[PDB]
């Protein structure tokens, strides 16, 4: 896909 | 609570957040760095008032975050994000909110925030944070 | 010419160009993807006119780039950029200009070009991408 | 304690690591992928011995660790790292150790563990952990 | 997706 | 900094 | 410099 | 010719290629930086011999390459590589081979050469290359 992608952390709280 | 995700920008320069010592925080906003421009975010508003503001103004590019930590517990039966610190280069922001519940910490010894996503409803449910180089 | 930089988005929507047969590109401006929503990027004008305006719209988030390719050459004293075709992974746009001098291109075979810089006088004087994953 | 750093990867194979009931986290070794191909890390030792080993073999590539979590306390007057689990999209593999002291967690929602630093005395005094796409 | 992490790659220059 | 980084190729033309 | 860079989060534990 | 694939690394110590002051690059061979070691690339050989070796020894990590350029053209009816040339911060090293047919240029404003992988028959048939941050 034409989409950028970037680390992502989490989450932390509810589900 | 209703989802936000602001996507990923370049860098961060002002948090505006809300909390309330009682219960947990409420209201989260980003001014981004988009390209050297502010990037005003969206306003991911509390279902509620009563909340005290919190205006994070970063001395960006200088200054930036290098570690954000919180507790996460039960309010009135939902668990929530009830606390939150940003500790940057220059100093640290917080704690807001009660120190109450179960801590998480993201220290970042090379990398930038460069967005967050997450739920609010009448408190942030949960959130995530965009890392990159 | 005047320099220009946008700086690094999610991805691209649209090229918009312009350009003369008689001697080489002239305008220039992207509409990139941002987060999931269009961004319009400024438009990098000439600082004359009489250019064939060109629209090249990409469906996102299917179709990319997948390589650009062109060639400079000097046009009345100044060497400038006087073709560009852009070949994505649906079909090729291009050639626009005049296919004369010195090729150049640039395959990409993992990765996504994210943003545009460079200058343009009278002409596109030349131009750099940002490439990301 | 000894710090250590193995840098970065092309992702992870197998963890083999060591604890104690009682006690904290004693060993750490790492197999890395390297362009495909196994790398096999330094193996971090405590400069103490009789510990329990433990073999984390990973499905490598479609199974990979989605969570590191684990708990920090004090043993002897020095804080370690007493607990370690690691979560991946198939299996938990953990918690070793103890699970006493200070919780932390690092879920991932996008991206990959790619290398591990940090140090280790007696125990496993600290560690990091290197990220990316 | 996967445990393979990826790296951008310009090219081929040469034959296709 | 706190700026984010991005691989950058070119410039072609000059 | 000639060295490639990643992110890296921690640490967790002492010092 | 037989393709090669290197895979990514952290940078690069040394190059060692051959070539021909009449025909195109023969051998090409790579000692990456892997987290502060040296890596031996495996050497790709050409299947005929009758080729100058050049070794190209970069003062890692200060010296870096920011341009990769050269031609492809005929030889024999096949399109090869026919000349490199490597550009630092510090020096220029080729043009090594015929600088004769289609020229290409990779300038680097950002990042970094990381890896390299293409096919080698009695010259080089293509190449491509990893980047990185
Ligand atoms: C404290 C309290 C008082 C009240 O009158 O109603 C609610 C309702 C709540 O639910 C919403 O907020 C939650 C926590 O952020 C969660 O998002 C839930 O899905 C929402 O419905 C919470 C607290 C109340
Ligand atoms: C008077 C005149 C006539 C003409 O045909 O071309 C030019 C170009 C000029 O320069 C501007 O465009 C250049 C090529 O793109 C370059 O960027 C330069 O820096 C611009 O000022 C000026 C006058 C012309
Ligand atoms: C339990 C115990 C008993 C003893 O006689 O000496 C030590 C020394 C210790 O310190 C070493 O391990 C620490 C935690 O891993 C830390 O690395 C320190 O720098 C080491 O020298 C620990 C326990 C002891
Ligand atoms: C000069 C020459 C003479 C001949 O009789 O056969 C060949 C075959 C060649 O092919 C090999 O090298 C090519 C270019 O490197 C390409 O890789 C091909 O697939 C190889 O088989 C080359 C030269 C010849």
């Amino acid at each position: 896909s034409g989409i950028s992608q970037t680390v992502i952390v989490g989450p932390w709280g509810a589900k | 609570g209703k989802a936000f995700d602001d996507g990923a920008f370049t860098g961060i320069r002002e948090i505006n957040l809300s909390y309330n010592k009682e219960t947990a925080i409420g209201d989260f906003q980003v001014v981004y760095d988009l390209n050297g421009s502010p990037y005003v975010g969206q306003n991911h508003k509390s279902f509620i008032t009563g909340f005290t503001p919190v205006k994070i103004s970063l001395d960006f590019p200088s200054e930036y975050i290098m570690e954000v930590s919180g507790y996460t517990g039960n309010v009135s039966g939902y668990v929530v994000v009830r606390s939150l610190t940003f500790k940057t280069n220059k100093k640290t922001y917080g704690p807001y909110g009660v120190t109450s519940g179960t801590p998480f910490n993201l220290p970042i010894e090379n990398g930038l925030i460069v967005g967050f996503k997450g739920s609010i409803g009448y408190w942030l449910d949960y959130f995530s944070m965009y890392l990159s180089l």
